[PDB]
This record gives structure tokens, C-alpha cells and sequence, in this order.
């Protein structure tokens, strides 16, 4: 097994597509500030 | 092979520290004083024949594999007078400095990390009798061998245990074939508050209480030759964790260990007697015994042969034990070597023991 | 002259001018973990094995024979 | 539980093969090129 | 932890509180060490989690949702301009992309070295998030939320330096603004 839960290991993603590339569920293909419209708040941690 | 092993903290306080009583089949309880009684009997440090003493001892790991993995201790004992003896001891067992290499550049600056256990102890040991003497000890433990990272706390866990330890040694009485003296011992060990590896409550391990049983004879031949003959008894004081079960499946499981965990180490010690569906004959299954014999010359020559067995079901650790002693003048060298007569590989397999101590000061005469 | 690093939970050897011929790496029990007769490099890193016990130990045969020894933290 | 009470848990294992995607983004037919991996939540009505 | 309801980092939608929060997404993504899936014979992701409707802290029962996981080429460009956010490149004295890049400021030189100096000005000067914006001049691109303090919502609060419970001291901790503090002293401590 490759362990992949280290927490700063990750980081902010890019809008990801939902079916294909033509798909623009979270504005993925925008070129404008709305492709960040759809991100919602999100944290990821180890609890100290 | 080991079904339902008995899980204590700090597992390294029951190794032998000392090439002595290695070689004697693990067992130092009811053997003659020696500068190493400490982690075995602290009680016949009132019967040492040299007013003070100071030993080093050294047991590696894995000599094959890799050098300064070992079990270290140092013991200093002195008896101020002719019943009464002060003794301190500290084992310890690390792997050595290991380097935190995280990039490849020779020059960066690297953090050096020493993962370790160890354990101090003093003992004081009063003779009431002239053949009978107690000790009482009070050890520290504190286990680091965690090593700090960005998710895991690497702070060392202590805990404190207390020893009550008796000392039985018979005048030499004459026989027709010989003039013997008789030996015993008991040391009730490590009786103190579960360790908290990850400093929780919710998660403690039990202490490695331990009962220590034995008795020595010795024959004297030509008051310049002696044999001694020493068995040696050992029962955890831990209560044994529940196995297929004893009230869904994993529900009576879980149930069991939620019981087994929620006890304390006073009422832990007296769970250890029982604690299981069987009698006293499966009962007698979780004792541990070990034989030994040492034939000494001079009281400058030592050859030991020993024998330790663990009950198949618990541990499985038996092994046969060869030792030799040699006294020049004030310096006695011990080494001892192990053969496995077990299914499981023996950590201490293909090892070499040695143990060096420094007698000096006034001389005791034996009673 | 031999170095040893991890970074994330990656071993990479390092033996400057010597060819390391075999790596082994043990568990602090005797236990082997990974073993790998076929390294014949300058550097060589240990991307197929993650244990995450902390202590190994890394045991190199060059290809003169010679066996360094090297103690890490699986990090 | 350190506040003295109790309480039920249920841990779940899954395993996705990798090699029966539901649906594939861009061009990629093959798995010798797997460079990055993204996780993300969605659908959820309020804190998760 | 998850908030569908409440607004990402970078995000300047003028209606985000009447869009459906199911609506919404909130995603991770990391590289990966090895990347010959086929040599090394990857066959399944595998992962224990648990179940978040059953103990304490459950969810409501209609908080049904989706976890997606992609593998493969990603776009790194997490800030969609076509442009490199590095913030040890930011500061007053440095080069700036000479038409804004619609995300904040990015510098116009080559990255070398993903490190910053250890001076605590320039530091304050650089770390500023992936916007490049040190919260005050966020407003001018984030002008949906330039009354909020921290219009991109990008800004870093230790764990130890917030209040509340456990989930709330870590709601802020991967903000990208002000996570790398010179001083381990800091009341905001780093994480970086």
C-alpha cells in the first residue's frame, strides 16, 4: 500500500470536471472568476 | 504456539541485564549476592561479601544485523554496615544515535534522534536476621522510543513502581558427603500505575508486576570447590486479556476487552491469580520456571549452565544458557550465550553477553 | 561517503563514486521488509516498500563487497 | 470517551478499482501516467 | 470537514448563500511518487472512513453526498489564468504580470527556488496567499466580499489561535494568507 492521508501532503484543487470535458457542473471551463463560484469551504487536518 | 500472551508495559524491564544471571537461565532470585542482585533480588545486597561494588554490563541486539542495539546497566551497590546496604541501578536500552537524514545534501544540518527506554532504580536492603533480609525499591520508567514527526507526539511516557524483595541465606551445615548451604527468594516487581503510551487515561498499559519465586543449594566441595544449584519460579501479576470469548461475535469480543482494560493494577495483581475458565492445573500454565547450576573454583572461575522455559502458550521463549567468570583481582568479567530450544527466534539468539564489575573497599565475612 | 535519506515514506541511497550491488532492509525484529539483489547503481531509492514503523535498518553489499550499515527513521 | 459517556461508530472499507473508471475527463486511455490525485465532496445539504 | 453552505477561498459569487449548497464543491488534490500505475500494478483505491450518520457528532440523515476521486493528469493551476502562482516571487520590489491576471498579483520572473528568505518583512510581504494579495487589496478583485476582512477568504488561523470546538479551531488552518510565519513563537503559528 502507498499511504496517501498525509495532510500537508495536500493542497487546494483546480475545479474539477463532473462527467467529461465538456461538462460544466462547477464551471470548470470558465475562463472567468466563476470558475471558482461553486467552491465551497473545506478543511482537511490530522487533529493535533 | 503463544495463544493469548500476557500484554504489559514497558516489555523491557524483564529482559536480563546481566551476563550473570543469563547464563543461568534468566534467574538471579535465590543465587548468591553479587553486585547485579538489583534487578533480581535486592535484598541479598546486605549479604555482599565487599563493602561496595560497581558494574557494567552490556546485551546487544541484533549483532548480525547492526552494532549499538543493545540493553546497558549499570548497578552500584554499597552497605554501609554489616546488615544494612544502599543500591542503585540504571538499565537502559537504545538503539544508538540515528540520523534524521530528510534531503540528500552531505552539509544540511541533520537532527539527530536516540530512541530509548531506561529505568532507574534505588533499593535499600536491611538484614534482620543474620540468614534473613527484605529490600524495598522505587524505580522510574520513562520509554522514548517514539520519534517526533508531523503527525506523531513523541513525548516520553514515565510511570513509577515500587519492589518488595526477601532474602533467605542458611549458615554452611555440614552433610556426609559435603557442607551446603541452602538459599532462598522472593521479589513481588514493577507494582506501580500503568504507563499511558499516549498520555491518555482511556489507553493505559499495566505495569510488568512481576512474582519472583526461588531456591539455591550449594555444595561445597574441599571449601576451594562449589556447585550451586538454583530453580526459580515467575508469574506475571497481570490479569490475562479474555481470547474466544467469556460474557453478536465481535460485540462479546469487544465487550471482554472493554472489561479486561477497565481494571486497576492493585485489583490487576489479584485478577492474575484466575482470571480464566480453568483450574489449578491450567492455571499452573502461565508459571514460568527456570533451572540453573554454577560451579565455581577459587571463588575466581565460574561455569553456569541454565535452563529457562515459558509456557508454550504464553511468551514461548525456552532456552538453554552456558556462562563463564573469571576474577583477576577486584575485576570479574561474566559472559553468557544463549541457545533456543523454541519455535519463535529468540531476539538474544547468536549473542554474546558481557558484564564487568568493580569490587572494592572493606571485606563482609559471611555468616 | 554513503548517505541515506527519507523524505515521504521514500528511501533514496546515496554512495558517492561506489556501486552498491544489494540492499536489504530490516525491521528492528530480524524481520526482512524489503530486499533487492539487482540495485547495480550509484543511488537507488526505495520507492516500492512503505512500512511506517519508524526504526529500520538499512544493510548495502557493494560491488566490492564491502556491507555498510545504516539506521533510519522511516519517516 | 474522554467525557465519561459512550457511543456507537461503524467504519467502512472501500475499495475502487482503478481499473473500472465510471467515467473518464480528456484523453487517457491508459494507466502508465497517473500523476495527480484529486478527492472532492459534493452534494451534501450542510456540514459533513 | 466539509461546509457546503459557507464560501471557499477565491470564491466572488454574488449569490452564494441563496445558491443550494448540494450544489457546491470542496476538493484536495496531490501528487503522486510513483506514476506508472501499470509497471507498479495499482488496482484499487482503498480507504476505511467512518460512517458519519451512526455516533455523536452524526450528520442528519438527509445529508446525503458524493465523493469523487480522479486520478490522471490534473490541472495545477488551481487559480485558472494560465499563470504560475508562486508567492516567495511577490513583494513591493518585485515584478508584477504588467495587466493583473485576474486572480491578483503574479510575479513576472522565473521561480528558482520554492522558498522564502528568512526576513519578517519580506515574509509578511510574500506570504499572502494564492491570490497574491495581502487582504487588503482584495477587495478590488473579490468585490462581492470587500466589506468582509478577508474578501478571498484565504486567510490562516492556527489551530491553537482560534476558538471554539476542534472542527472550528480547523476551519482556517489551510488558508494559504499567513501560514508561514518566520517566528515558531507566533501566536499565529505557520503549519509551513
Amino acid at each position: 500500500t502507498i499511504d496517501m492521508r498525509s495532510a500537508y501532503a495536500w493542497s487546494l484543487a483546480s475545479t474539477p470536471f463532473i462527467t467529461s470535458i465538456n461538462d460544466n457542473t462547477f464551471n470548470a471551463n470558465s475562463n472567468t472568476l466563476e470558475y471558482g463560484f461553486k467552491r465551497a469551504k473545506l478543511s482537511w487536518y490530522t487533529i493535533d | 504456539d503463544i495463544e493469548r500472551p500476557i500484554t504489559t508495559g514497558v516489555p523491557f524491564l524483564l529482559v536480563a541485564a546481566d551476563a550473570r544471571a543469563a547464563g543461568l537461565g534468566d534467574q538471579g532470585v535465590a543465587t548468591s549476592s553479587d553486585v547485579f542482585s538489583q534487578q533480581w533480588n535486592p535484598a541479598k545486597y546486605a549479604f555482599a561479601e565487599d563493602a561496595q561494588g560497581l558494574s557494567i554490563s552490556y546485551t546487544p541486539y541484533l549483532t548480525d544485523l547492526a552494532n549499538d542495539i543493545s540493553l546497558g546497566q549499570v548497578t552500584y551497590y554499597n552497605k554501609i554496615n554489616d546488615r544494612s546496604a544502599f543500591a542503585g541501578s540504571f538499565r537502559y536500552f537504545g538503539f544508538g544515535g540515528i540520523e534524521l537524514r530528510q534531503t540528500g545534501d552531505p552539509n544540511e544540518p541533520t537532527r539527530e534522534v536516540n530512541p530509548n527506554e531506561f529505568a532507574l532504580d534505588g533499593s535499600y536492603s536491611l538484614k534482620l536476621s543474620e540468614t534473613f533480609s527484605m529490600a524495598v525499591a522505587a524505580r522510574y520508567i520513562r520509554s522514548n522510543l517514539k520519534v517526533a514527526t508531523e503527525e506523531i507526539d513523541a513525548s516520553a511516557a514515565g510511570s513509577f513502581a515500587v519492589d518488595v524483595a526477601g532474602f533467605y541465606q542458611s549458615e554452611e551445615i555440614a552433610y556426609s558427603d559435603f557442607n551446603g548451604r541452602w538459599r532462598a527468594g522472593f521479589n513481588i516487581q514493577n507494582l506501580g500505575p500503568k504507563i499511558s503510551y499516549d498520555h491518555d487515561d482511556l489507553s493505559a498499559n499495566f505495569l510488568p508486576a512481576n512474582l519472583r519465586v526461588g531456591g539455591g543449594f550449594d555444595f561445597i566441595f574441599d571449601d576451594y570447590n562449589k556447585l550451586g544449584v538454583s530453580l526459580e519460579l515467575t508469574k506475571l501479576l497481570v490479569p490475562t486479556p479474555p481470547g474466544p470469548g467469556t460474557p453478536s461475535q465481535s460485540q462479546a469480543d469487544e465487550a471482554n476487552y472493554k472489561k479486561y482494560k477497565d481494571i486497576g493494577w492493585v485489583s490487576g495483581i489479584f485478577k492474575s491469580f484466575g482470571d480464566a475458565p480453568g483450574g489449578f492445573s491450567e492455571e499452573l500454565k502461565e508459571i514460568t520456571y527456570s533451572a540453573a547450576a554454577e560451579y565455581m573454583y577459587q571463588d575466581a572461575f565460574a561455569m553456569r549452565l541454565g535452563y529457562y522455559h515459558e509456557s508454550p502458550m504464553k511468551g514461548a521463549k525456552q532456552f538453554f544458557s552456558l556462562g563463564a567468570g573469571f576474577k583477576y583481582s577486584m575485576i570479574k568479567v561474566d559472559v553468557s550465550y544463549l541457545f533456543s530450544a523454541s519455535k519463535v527466534k529468540n531476539p538474544l539468539e547468536n549473542t554474546l553477553r558481557f558484564s564487568l564489575t568493580f569490587n572494592f573497599g572493606d571485606k563482609y565475612e559471611t555468616y | 561517503s554513503f548517505y541515506v535519506s527519507v523524505k515521504d515514506k521514500t528511501i533514496k541511497l546515496n554512495s558517492t563514486e561506489d556501486v552498491m550491488r544489494e540492499v536489504s532492509i530490516f525491521d528492528i525484529s530480524g524481520k526482512l521488509l524489503y530486499n533487492n539483489k539487482k540495485v547495480e547503481n550509484t543511488e537507488f531509492q526505495v520507492s516500492n516498500f512503505q512500512s511506517g514503523n519508524q526504526v529500520l535498518i538499512v544493510k548495502v553489499t557493494l560491488d566490492n563487497g564491502n556491507i555498510i550499515t545504516k539506521k533510519i527513521v522511516f519517516n | 470517551l474522554p467525557n465519561g459517556g459512550t457511543t456507537n461508530a461503524r467504519w467502512i472499507q472501500f475499495k475502487i478499482p482503478v481499473s473500472q473508471p465510471q467515467n473518464t475527463i480528456g484523453n487517457i486511455t491508459d494507466f502508465r501516467s497517473i500523476r495527480f490525485m484529486r478527492m472532492f465532496m459534493t452534494g451534501f445539504n450542510s456540514q459533513m | 470537514t466539509y461546509y457546503p453552505g459557507e464560501r471557499g477561498p477565491y470564491n466572488n459569487n454574488p449569490s452564494f448563500g441563496a445558491s443550494n449548497p448540494s450544489a457546491n464543491f470542496g476538493g484536495i488534490m496531490r501528487a503522486l511518487n510513483s506514476t506508472n500505475f501499470e509497471q507498479g500494478n495499482v488496482e484499487y483505491i482503498q480507504f476505511w472512513v467512518l460512517d458519519p450518520y451512526v455516533g455523536n457528532g452524526e450528520s442528519p440523515a438527509t445529508n446525503a453526498g458524493k465523493i469523487y476521486f480522479n486520478l490522471g493528469e490534473i490541472s495545477e493551476d488551481v487559480l485558472k489564468d494560465g499563470r504560475k502562482q508562486y508567492e516567495n516571487g511577490l513583494g513591493p520590489d518585485q515584478v508584477m504580470v504588467n495587466p493583473q491576471p485576474l486572480w491578483g498579483d503574479v510575479p513576472a520572473s522565473q521561480s528558482l527556488i520554492y522558498a522564502f528568505d528568512t526576513n519578517p518583512d519580506n515574509r509578511k510581504n510574500q506570504d499572502v496567499g494564492l491570490d497574491g494579495l495581502p487582504s487588503s487589496r482584495e477587495g478590488s478583485i473579490y468585490t462581492n466580499y470587500a466589506g468582509e476582512a478577508d474578501p478571498a477568504g484565504d486567510d490562516y488561523t492556527y489551530y491553537l489561535n482560534a476558538d471554539g470546538g476542534v472542527l472550528e479551531r480547523y476551519k482556517n488552518y489551510n488558508g494559504t494568507e499567513g501560514n508561514s510565519a518566520v517566528s515558531i513563537n507566533d501566536p499565529n503559528r505557520g503549519s509551513t
